[PDB]
C-alpha cells in the first residue's frame, strides 16, 4: 500500500520557519508528482504548488511563491515543504497528496499542524 | 503551457479498461477525458506515439496517392470510370482503416466509453480495408470469367460484414481473445486462397507466374502471416519487457506491415491494369 | 485563476434520502474534476475523479457527472457514515483550485 506520513505538529513564533516532510513508500518514487494543500482551521483547501521529484522542478501557486520552497531528498523518498516568515495567517493544517499522471490527488498525508504563537 | 498538464505513469496504476498488453510497463498516458488533451498528446512521447503517427502518415499518403490515381489520364485505362470505381473501392477501404485507427489510437486514454466505441471503429476498418483490397483484384483476375467473379465478391463481403459484427462483441476487445482477433483478421485475407486456387486451375501455372501473381501474393501472404504474428504474441516486448515501450513494440511494427501490405497490394494491382492496358477488353482466350 | 463554486454551502438530511452537490467553474475545465470527503479532523479522500469515474473502494451510492462548466456529485441512500465536508477540484489550469466546500450533517 501506498502511505504518505508527515512530520508532527509544530509551534512556533511569529517571524520563524517550519520544514514539513512527507515521507511516502509504496512505490517509485520518482514517478508521481507530489503535491502540497494548506487547510485554514474551519476553511477549505487550498493549492500551494506541485513538485516533480524526477526533473526536481516545482511550480508555485503565486499567492505561495514567497511563502513556500518545495524540496527533495530522493534517496528516502522524501518531499519537503518550507514555510518562511510565519505570521498568525499561517496557522492551519499543511497536507501532502500525490498526483497519478493528473492532478487528481489518491493518496493524501495525515496532515500536519502548524500553530503559530508568541504565548 | 500550463493546461491540461500530465505525466506518463507505469502499467499498474493503469485502470482496467487501459490494460492491453502488461508487457509494455512504463510510459502509458493516464486517463484523461478531454479530446483536446488528447490531440496534443500527438507530439508527446509515450506508448501510443508511433502507433498514431505511423497510420497518420500512412492516412495522407494513400490520400494523396488515392487522389492522383483519379486525375491519371484516361488515355492509359481500358474502362476508365469502372476501373477508376474498384480502384477507389480499394482506396476506401484503405484511408477509414488508417483514419480509424490513429483516431483510436489518439482517443484511447480518454474514457471508457471513448475508448470501446473507437475500438470497433478499428477493429471494423481492417475488415473495410480487406473487402476493398478484394475488390480490383478480383475484376481483373476473373475478368473473362463474370460469375466467379461476383460470387466471389459476395462471400468475402459476408465474411467481412460477419468479421464488422463480430468486432461489436465487448469480450473481442480483451487481450485474451487477442489470439482470436488475430485468427478472424488473417482467416479473412487468407480466405483469398480459395479464388486463388479457383484462378490458378483455370488458368494454369505459366499464366499465373508470367503475369506476376505468384509472386505478389506470396509476399502478401508473407505480409500478412508475419504481421499477425508478431501482433498475437507480442514480438519483441515479450523477450525485453520493459525496453520497448516506446519504440519497435509489436503493435508499432504490426502498424507499418499494414501500411507497407496495402502498398504492396496497390502496385500488384497496378500492375494488373497495366497489363490489361496492353491486351485489351477484348477476350477470344481459351 | 479558474474559480470554482461549490452549493450547496451546508446542508442537512436524513438516512436513506438522495442529495445533490452542485458546483460550477468559471472556465471551462474539460471534466478534469474531482471530488473528495473530508471526516472531522481527518484527512480528505478521493470519491470520483475525471469528473465521473468512481474511485476504488468508493461504494456506488457516489455518482459524479457533468461537463464543461457545470459538475454534480450524487449521493443515494445517505447513510450514517457519509457525514463530512466534500469538496470539488478542478486540475485543468493552474493554479489548482478547489470549492467553498459543502458541510453533511445526517439526522
Ligand atoms: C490529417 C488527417 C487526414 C485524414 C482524414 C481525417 C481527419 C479528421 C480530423 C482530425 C483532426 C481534428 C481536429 C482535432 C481538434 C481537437 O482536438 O478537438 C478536441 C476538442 O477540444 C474537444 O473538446 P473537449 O476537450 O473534449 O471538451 C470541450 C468541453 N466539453
Ligand atoms: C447481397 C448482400 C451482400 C452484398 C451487399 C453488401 C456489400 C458490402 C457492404 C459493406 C458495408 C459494411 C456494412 C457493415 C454493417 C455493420 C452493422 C453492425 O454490425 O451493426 C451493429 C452496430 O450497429 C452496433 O453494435
Ligand atoms: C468520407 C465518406 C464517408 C465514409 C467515412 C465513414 C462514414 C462514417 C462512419 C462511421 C459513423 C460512426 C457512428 C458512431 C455512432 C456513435 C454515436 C455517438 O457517439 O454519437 C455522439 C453522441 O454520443 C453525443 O453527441
Ligand atoms: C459502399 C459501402 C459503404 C462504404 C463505407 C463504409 C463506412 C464504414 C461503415 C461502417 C463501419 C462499421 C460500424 C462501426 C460503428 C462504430 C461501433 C458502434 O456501432
Ligand atoms: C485440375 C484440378 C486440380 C485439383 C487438385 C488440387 C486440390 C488443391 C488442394 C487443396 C486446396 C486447399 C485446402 C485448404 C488449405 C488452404 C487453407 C488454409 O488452411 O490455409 C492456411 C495456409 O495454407 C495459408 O497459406
Ligand atoms: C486462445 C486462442 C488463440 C491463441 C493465440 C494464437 C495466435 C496464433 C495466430 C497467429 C500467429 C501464427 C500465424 C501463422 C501460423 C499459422 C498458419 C497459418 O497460416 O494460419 C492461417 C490461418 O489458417 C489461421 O486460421
Ligand atoms: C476520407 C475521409 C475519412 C474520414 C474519417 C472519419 C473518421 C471519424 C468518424 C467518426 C468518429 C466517431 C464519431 C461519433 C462519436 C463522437 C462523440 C463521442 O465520442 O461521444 C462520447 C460521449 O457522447 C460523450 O462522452
Ligand atoms: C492489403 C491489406 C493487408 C496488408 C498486410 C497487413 C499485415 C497484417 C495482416 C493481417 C493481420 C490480421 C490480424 C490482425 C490482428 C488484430 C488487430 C487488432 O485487433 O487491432
Ligand atoms: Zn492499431
Amino acid at each position: 500500500e501506498v502511505l504518505l506520513q508527515q512530520s508532527g505538529p509544530e509551534l512556533v513564533k511569529p517571524g520563524a520557519s517550519v520544514r514539513i516532510t512527507c515521507k511516502a513508500s509504496g512505490y517509485t518514487f520518482t514517478d508521481f508528482n507530489m503535491d502540497w494543500v494548506k487547510q485554514s482551521p474551519g476553511k477549505s483547501l487550498e493549492w500551494i504548488g506541485d513538485f516533480n521529484p524526477n526533473s526536481g522542478g516545482s511550480i508555485y501557486n503565486q499567492k505561495f511563491k514567497d511563502k513556500a520552497t518545495f524540496t527533495v531528498d530522493k534517496s528516502s523518498s522524501t518531499a519537503y515543504m518550507e514555510l518562511r516568515s510565519l505570521t498568525f495567517e499561517d496557522t492551519a493544517v499543511y497536507y501532502c497528496a500525490r498526483e497519478t499522471g493528473t492532478a487528481w490527488f489518491a493518496y493524501w498525508g495525515q496532515g500536519t499542524l502548524v500553530t503559530v504563537s508568541a504565548a | 503551457e500550463f493546461e491540461g498538464r500530465w505525466r506518463v505513469i507505469p502499467h499498474d496504476v493503469l485502470p482496467d479498461w487501459l490494460k492491453d498488453n502488461d508487457f509494455l510497463l512504463h510510459g502509458h498516458r493516464p486517463p484523461m477525458p478531454s479530446f483536446r488533451a488528447c490531440f496534443k498528446s500527438i507530439f508527446r512521447i509515450h506508448t501510443e506515439t508511433g502507433n498514431i503517427w505511423t497510420h497518420l502518415l500512412g492516412c495522407v499518403f494513400f490520400l494523396c496517392l488515392g487522389i492522383f490515381y483519379m486525375f491519371r489520364p484516361n488515355i492509359s485505362f481500358v474502362a476508365p470510370l469502372q476501373e477508376k470505381v474498384v480502384f477507389g473501392l480499394f482506396f476506401l477501404g484503405a484511408i477509414l482503416c488508417l483514419s480509424f485507427s490513429w483516431l483510436f489510437h489518439t482517443v484511447y486514454c480518454h474514457s471508457e466509453g471513448v475508448s470501446r466505441l473507437f475500438s470497433k471503429l478499428d477493429y471494423s476498418g481492417i475488415a473495410l480495408l480487406i473487402m476493398g483490397s478484394f475488390v480490383p483484384w478480383l475484376y481483373y483476375s476473373f475478368y473473362c470469367n463474370p460469375q466467379p467473379c461476383f460470387i466471389y465478391l459476395i462471400v468475402i463481403c459476408v465474411l467481412g460484414i460477419a468479421a464488422i459484427i463480430v468486432s461489436q462483441w465487448d469480450m473481442f476487445a480483451t487481450p485474451q481473445y487477442r489470439g482470436v482477433r488475430a485468427g478472424v483478421f488473417l482467416g479473412l485475407g487468407l480466405s483469398g486462397i480459395i479464388p486463388t486456387l479457383h484462378y490458378v486451375i483455370s488458368e494454369g501455372f505459366l499464366k499465373a507466374a508470367t503475369i506476376g501473381q505468384i509472386g505478389w501474393l506470396m509476399l502478401m501472404a508473407s505480409l500478412y502471416i508475419t504481421g499477425a504474428a508478431l501482433y498475437a504474441a507480442r514480438i519483441p516486448e515479450r523477450f525485453f519487457p520493459g525496453k520497448c515501450d516506446i519504440w519497435f513494440h509489436s503493435h508499432q511494427l504490426f502498424h507499418i506491415f499494414v501500411v507497407a501490405g496495402a502498398f504492396v497490394h496497390f502496385h500488384g494491382v497496378s500492375n494488373l491494369q497495366e497489363f490489361r492496358f496492353m491486351i485489351g477488353g477484348g477476350c477470344s482466350e481459351e | 485563476d479558474i474559480q470554482m463554486t461549490q452549493s450547496p454551502a451546508s446542508l442537512s438530511a436524513s438516512v436513506g434520502e438522495t442529495v445533490t452537490i452542485t458546483c460550477r467553474a468559471s472556465g471551462n475545465i474539460h471534466n478534469f474534476l474531482a471530488w473528495y470527503q473530508q471526516k472531522q479532523g481527518k484527512s480528505p479522500q478521493v470519491l470520483v475523479y475525471n469528473a465521473k469515474t468512481l474511485a476504488d473502494g468508493v461504494p456506488s451510492r457516489f455518482s459524479g457527472s457533468g461537463s464543461g462548466t457545470q459538475y454534480s456529485l450524487k449521493i443515494n441512500s445517505l447513510q450514517p457514515e457519509d457525514f463530512g465536508s466534500y469538496y470539488c477540484q478542478q486540475f485543468w489550469s493552474t493554479p489548482y483550485t478547489f470549492g467553498g466546500g459543502t458541510k453533511l450533517e445526517i439526522n
